[PDB]
């Protein structure tokens, strides 16, 4: 997936 | 632009036809290594790739998906990896063995970097909100920094092992002097989303990438914002950032590689790899116009800036 964390 | 750049395109000089999260050259720009979701670190000979029509010279299977690689700057044959279990491993590519398995992180580690100037030192960052500094001669971490948010990227300053840049999901770059970790030297605000990469052009010039679809350039001597670079699409994924003395390159969610000259805010050039795919890793061959690139399909291309 390699989705950047955010929040 | 004319004064600074003489390039208009990227030429494909080789292609090796499953996300590749990391592509990196060794100490001498002789071998390069790839890693990602396939749980395998593959090592290739650069000259063979360029000259011939392709097989790795070494492959090492891993227990977890890999997020990042960093070759040792002194020991030619040693390479570090970070993985989705949080493990930071130092490997010897000649023996195929893991030399060190550092297991203190409690969650996925996104990034690892070997110091250029104190080459036994390596730094990692993790979703566990910790930065850990390791020495290859010691099993336990040397330094631990507890931060407030997920760490997406860590990088040593190229001139001194006392400084690290830390890109955080809090949208900021935390720049630390490891001799006093009670407070960062400076925290650089400007990105509007998580900071996914940090890379140094020189001792005093730091670049970053963020899922706000920008790269940014910063002065770590005087703690100043310098420039924001725009053109590529990066709202979601780790798409890669690589810099040298003059240029920044990054991926895009449009399956295109972008190149910026550090003095110009919009791209010098771009290359469509060939939405459904994203560029996932990039690496300059030192200060030369040659670059390695890989995308989310696992294709690797060697590109060269050209007039």
């Amino acid at each position: 997936h390699f989705i950047v964390p955010d929040l | 632009a004319m004064t600074f750049t003489r390039y208009s395109r990227l030429r494909v000089i080789a292609e090796i036809r499953n996300i590749v999260s990391s592509i990196e050259f060794d100490r001498d720009d002789e071998l390069f290594a790839t890693a990602g979701v396939s749980r395998c670190i593959k090592v290739f000979d650069f000259s063979s790739v360029v000259n011939e029509p392709q097989c790795p010279i070494v492959e090492m299977s891993t227990r977890s998906k890999l997020s990042c690689l960093s070759w040792n700057k002194h020991e030619k044959n040693h390479i570090a990896s970070s993985d989705y279990e949080g493990i930071v491993t130092v490997w010897d590519v000649t023996t195929r063995q893991s030399l060190m398995e550092y297991e203190e992180h409690e969650k996925r580690a996104w990034s690892v970097d070997f110091s250029r100037t104190e080459p036994s030192m390596l730094v990692s960052g993790s979703d566990d909100c910790k930065v850990k500094v390791w020495c290859t001669r010691q099993e336990a971490s040397v330094i631990n920094i507890d931060m407030k948010a997920n760490i997406c990227c860590v990088k040593y300053n190229p001139g001194s092992s006392n400084y690290i840049a830390v890109g955080s999901a809090d949208h900021h770059i935390h720049y630390y002097d490891l001799r006093n970790i009670s407070q960062p030297l400076h925290v650089f605000s400007g990105h509007k989303k998580a900071v996914s990469y940090v890379k140094f052009l020189s001792n005093n010039e730091l670049a970053s990438a963020s899922t706000d679809s920008t790269l940014r350039l910063w002065d770590v001597k005087d703690n100043l914002p310098v420039r924001t670079f725009r053109g590529h699409t990066n709202e979601k994924n780790f798409v890669g950032l690589t810099v040298n003395s003059e240029y920044l390159a990054c991926g895009s969610e449009t399956n295109e590689v972008y190149v910026y000259h550090k003095e110009i805010t919009r791209p010098v050039t771009s290359h469509r790899f060939g939405g459904s795919y994203f560029i996932s890793a990039v690496c300059w061959k030192s200060d030369s116009p040659t670059m390695l690139t890989a995308n989310s399909q696992g294709t690797i291309k060697v590109l060269v800036l050209a007039a």
